[PDB]
């Protein structure tokens, strides 16, 4: 089965942080970057207790000077002690959806 | 301010 | 410091889904300023930065009319190319463009950009000499004898030179207090136990502008770069950047590691111990 995919491929670099460091009851924004990826056809979603949130915004297609691609996915939100947020990232390099939780310390 | 001619591979 | 504009397309077949999707971005240092999307309801290039709405509908127009005029000319080169390369239809191949120039602090020209890709590989560039091209492989090869036939690198060029240089400077004057400042990196250093006989130490680079940056590890005084983990300068959304490089340590042995951090908002390059 052919995929859509012509050229070398580059797995996504992913990471799912916040705009400003966390802080319980304040709003703060929930961002998913993901980076030096081709070809550029990638699918994100950020998840709110596993649950797709259902408008994210994201950045214009850009890329590099090494012509691979980078794309910032990002949502309002105010964090509390017991919500968990992950990033949900599809791309033709990867065998299942990758997801990665959102982490106050990274 | 973009470029004005695009030409052909 | 000196200061640069970008603008990057990108073109991505569809096959048996219409006609190829473009998309163009432009850049001044690393803050957006306008876009132009193929498949948006507008197709018309729209602002992307406070700084530039502020240009009359005579910009709006030549623009949209420059851009759209661009997607069509790769349109076109994507179905070249297929044939240089002898593809298949049914592939989704993509072709990505990136032009520009650079400033000195001056407003004086240092360098012009004009380069394509091709499946995310190099196609064909104008060489910093600005009078011939760099052609990557047999197919490249028919374009740049045609280009030279053609006289493209004195076109481009004319172009690099001039109004890329004008614009440049145009912007970075109405966008001063926006594009001609500097943000130093905010820093810290977290820890995190590993096990009972490891910890990892991260050294954290919060808020900064432009983007480039450097995090370097030592330990007693030498280079730990190949145990550092270093991940991608990452956009925080608000203009600013964010950057951490991390090192595992043995308990105990903490104190015997530096973080070091360079940055043009700096003075000097800081040193981080915990």
């Amino acid at each position: 089965g052919s995929s859509g995919s012509s050229g070398i491929q580059r797995t996504p670099k992913i990471q799912v942080y916040s705009r400003h460091p966390a802080e319980n009851g304040k709003s703060n924004f929930l961002n998913c970057y993901v980076s030096g990826f081709h070809p550029s056809d990638i699918e994100v979603d950020l998840l709110k207790n596993g649950e797709r949130i259902e408008k994210v915004e994201h950045s214009d297609l850009s890329f590099s000077k090494d012509w691979s691609f980078y794309l910032l996915y990002y949502t309002e939100f105010t964090p509390t002690e017991k919500d968990e947020y992950a990033c949900r990232v599809n791309h033709v390099t990867l065998s299942q959806p990758k997801i990665v939780k959102w982490d106050r310390d990274m | 301010m973009y470029v004005k001619w695009p030409w052909y591979v | 410091g000196s200061h640069s504009m970008r603008y990057f397309s990108t073109s991505v077949s569809r096959p048996g889904r219409g006609e190829p999707r473009f998309i163009a971005v432009g850049y001044v240092d690393d803050t957006q300023f306008v876009r132009f999307d193929s498949d948006a309801a507008s197709q018309r290039m729209e602002p992307r930065a406070p700084w530039i709405e502020q240009e009359g509908p005579e910009y709006w127009d030549e623009e949209t009319g420059k851009v759209k005029a661009h997607s069509q000319t790769d349109r076109e080169n994507l179905r070249i190319a297929l044939r240089y390369y002898n593809q298949s239809e049914a592939g989704s191949h993509t072709l990505q463009m990136m032009f520009g120039c650079d400033v000195g602090s001056d407003g004086r020209f240092l360098r012009g950009y004009h380069q394509y890709a091709y499946d995310g590989k190099d196609y064909i560039a104008l060489k910093e000499d600005l009078r011939s091209w760099t052609a990557a492989d047999m197919a490249a090869q028919i374009t740049k004898r045609k280009w030279e036939a053609a006289h493209v690198a004195e076109q481009q060029r004319a172009y690099l030179e001039g109004t890329c240089v004008d614009g440049l400077r145009r912007y970075l004057e109405n966008g001063k207090e926006t594009l001609q400042r500097t943000d130093p990196p905010k820093t810290h250093m977290t820890h995190h136990p590993i096990s009972d006989h490891e910890a990892t130490l991260r050294c954290w680079a919060l808020g900064f502008y432009p983007a480039e940056i450097t995090l370097t590890w030592q330990r007693d005084g030498e280079d730990q770069t190949q145990d550092t983990e270093l991940v991608e300068t990452r956009p925080a959304g608000d203009g600013t950047f964010q950057k951490w490089a991390a090192v595992v340590v043995p308990s105990g042995e903490e104190q015997r590691y530096t973080c070091h951090v360079q940055h043009e908002g700096l003075p000097k390059p800081l040193t981080l111990r915990w």
